[PDB]
């Protein structure tokens, strides 16, 4: 008939809307998770640099006792 | 000199929204028209049933009358 | 008062008052003089049947369209069509109504100037404005960006727009449209035995094209399938009987859009002129144009075109961009719906070409600020 | 008929599938945003303590320099 | 651009073969206006500019103010949508990037070459534009030899005929030893 065709059109328009929203949400989620894992790597690097600076501080804290002994 | 559009304010993506909103109204009116139309047209099937009964009775009447005329004519 | 949103088009004149959803009167734009002699006296035979009246008496007329490719080639017939549209299909005198005509891009100036001169002198409207047929189709979609491919019946043009700023250097106008597809279908039907020659039978071939033809998703596979099985052969009943069976002519007629070499045209299909129109745009608005490709016009109503075009563009475009093709169900009247929306705006109410302005600068006012 | 019922049902099913997929992506995006915010808030303090360790190293290196040159 | 503005009168050239016809129209008819606005005003009132031209099959065409609008794109690249400045201002910018002591010599010895600089009336428009841009004291001179089109090739012949240049060629044995990347090396 005619109205059945209108119902068929409507039942696909909302499908297209949902698919578009799903694609947008997937892209946003992937971008956010990539940024989060990059920040995780940044935090690991910062921890490593803190450890290295603490090592250098341990060296220049060992030096003063020998210096006083000198 | 090209046409420089004067200073407006709005709108977008809303009049299309309200225009597409009445799809449900359109579907309802179409389905109502279809239902009432089938209901108000199928009665002609009953009317033609009446036509069939009338033709059946008239055919019986004509068979009887033609037999009567054949009886009354062949002398 | 209310504005008259007329839309000349080429093949179907669509008109109606501003602010509605659909045009009030849609009828073919053909004017056909009778060609035989005529023996009955007092039958009330007129000298020219225009509009939808000449699609019922077409058996004894010689229909001739007054608009060839966007441009108007026969001004007297076009004036007759306009007079019919105003007085008999809408029954509103033009002395009390603004008009909003539509015109294809890149058309000759003289056509537009003559159009405004007619509207102001013969019909004597209060004020008229001429708008490009693609901006309206972009209005109707409710967008503000996007590249619109308006494949009408006369001419196919592809206007890209971003944020409301049209890009005049990226308009790609191609003259292949529905009429050439009708002629090509009428030319390939002769391969089965059916010969249509008369200008009246062009209408029958147009009906065949509308009701049966469809665009194939993949051309070679369809050509191979139609040559082995017989699941495609759909039959159709002429206006007098003698049904005909269309085989692989079904998807070969509208394939001309994507391979204009079929009718001898050099240019590339509608799948590649859109990509070229995009690539002429700046490098930073190509993603938005890729995502908001809009279809309009009558000829884009073939079943299965919104998938073939998307497949082709996805093949051409870079793999990362998302390609989306907007194909609203109200494609045919998209330009007129957009015209109604534009005429109903308050901000637009001072852009009309008022009659006193025309009296002061002549018909060349249309090229001026009031575009 | 028959095909109409199942076609409509399939369209509705796919619309619901897209809706749930979009909801899941939105939840993942919210989780990633919270993770990123928490990571940044503590990474700033990690950088601050790294700078403090660096300044401590600077002073604990200035002292042995003088002591050796003493 | 000429093929695109011809459509404003009704003439449509689309085929890649008809691009050659439009090129011939451009070569034979177009000229560069000394002052653009005055020419636009004159061509819109009189009809002393409309020159006709016969296509390869008849049907003569009449070019109006398309004559000086096609080559005007050189001085206003905004016509074809290009952002950059015209050939009248990129020369001045190229000069101003040079050192402060050789600007007078460059001002006095501006050279034109190449085919497209053969439009009738360009050596005056360019001089007027640069004189407008440049300081009022410097003398602006534009060298426009009649053999402009083949200027590059004549110079090439002169360079190849020199004795001092005879040892700059990229000899084949050198290419065999260093590969095609030899061209970027000392033998430029
Ligand atoms: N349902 C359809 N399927 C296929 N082609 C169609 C359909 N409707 C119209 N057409 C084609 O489109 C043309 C009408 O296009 P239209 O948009 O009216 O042109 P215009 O831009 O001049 O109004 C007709 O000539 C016909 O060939
Ligand atoms: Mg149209």
């Amino acid at each position: 008939m005619d109205a059945i065709k209108k119902k068929m059109q409507m039942l696909k328009l909302d499908k297209e809307n949902a698919l578009d929203r799903a694609e947008q949400a997937e892209a946003d989620k992937k971008a956010a998770e990539d940024r989060s894992k990059r920040l995780e790597d940044e935090l690991v690097s910062l921890q490593k640099k803190l450890k290295a600076t603490e090592d250098e501080l341990d060296k220049y804290s060992e030096a003063p006792k020998d210096a006083q002994e000198k | 000199v090209p046409p420089k559009i004067p200073d407006g304010e709005r709108v977008d993506f809303d009049d299309i929204h309200r225009k597409r909103m009445k799809d449900l109204n359109e579907l309802q009116t179409l389905i109502e028209a279809h239902f009432e139309n089938r209901k108000k047209e199928e009665e002609l099937v009953s009317l033609k049933d009446r036509i069939e009964k009338r033709r059946a009775e008239r055919a019986e009447q004509q068979r009887i009358r033609t037999e009567r005329e054949k009886e009354r004519q062949t002398r | 008062t209310t504005a008259l949103v007329c839309d000349n088009g080429s093949g179907l004149v669509k008109a109606g008052f501003a602010g509605d959803d659909a045009p009030r009167a849609v009828f073919p734009s053909i004017v056909g003089r009778p060609r035989h002699q005529g023996v009955m006296v007092g039958m009330g035979q007129k000298d020219s049947y225009v509009g939808d009246e000449a699609q019922s008496k077409r058996g004894i007329l010689t229909l001739k369209y007054p608009i060839e490719h966007g441009i108007i080639t026969n001004w007297d017939d076009m004036e007759k069509i306009w007079h019919h549209t105003f007085y008999n299909e809408l029954r509103v005198a033009p002395e009390e109504h603004p008009t909003l005509l539509t015109e294809a891009p890149l058309n000759p100036k003289a056509n537009r100037e003559k159009m405004t001169q007619i509207m102001f002198e013969t019909f004597n409207v209060p004020a008229m404005y001429v708008a490009i047929q693609a901006v309206l189709s972009l209005y109707a979609s409710g967008r503000t960006t996007g590249i619109v491919l308006d494949s009408g019946d006369g001419v196919t043009h592809n206007v890209p727009i971003y944020e409301g700023y049209a890009l005049p250097h990226a308009i790609m106008r191609l003259d292949l449209a529905g009429r050439d597809l009708t002629d090509y279908l009428m030319k390939i039907l002769t391969e089965r035995g059916y010969s249509f020659v008369t200008t009246a039978e062009r209408e029958i071939v147009r009906d065949i094209k509308e009701k049966l033809c469809y665009v194939a998703l993949d051309f070679e596979n369809e050509m191979a399938t139609a040559a082995s099985s017989s699941s495609l052969e759909k039959s159709y009943e002429l206006p007098d009987g003698q049904v005909i069976t269309i085989g692989n002519e079904r998807f070969r007629c509208p394939e001309t859009l994507f391979q204009p070499s079929f009718i001898g045209m050099e240019s590339a299909g509608i799948h590649e002129t859109t990509y070229n129109s995009i690539m002429k745009c700046d490098i930073d608005i190509r993603k938005d144009l890729y995502a908001n490709n809009v279809l309009s016009g009558g000829t884009t109503m073939y079943p299965g075109i919104a998938d073939r075009m998307q497949k082709e563009i996805t093949a051409l475009a870079p793999s990362t961009m998302k390609i989306k093709i907007i194909a609203p169900p109200e494609r045919k009247y998209s330009v007129w719906i957009g015209g109604s929306i534009l005429a109903s705006l308050s901000t637009f109410q001072q852009m009309w070409i008022s009659k006193q302005e025309y009296d002061e600068a002549g018909p060349s006012i249309v090229h001026r600020k009031c575009f």
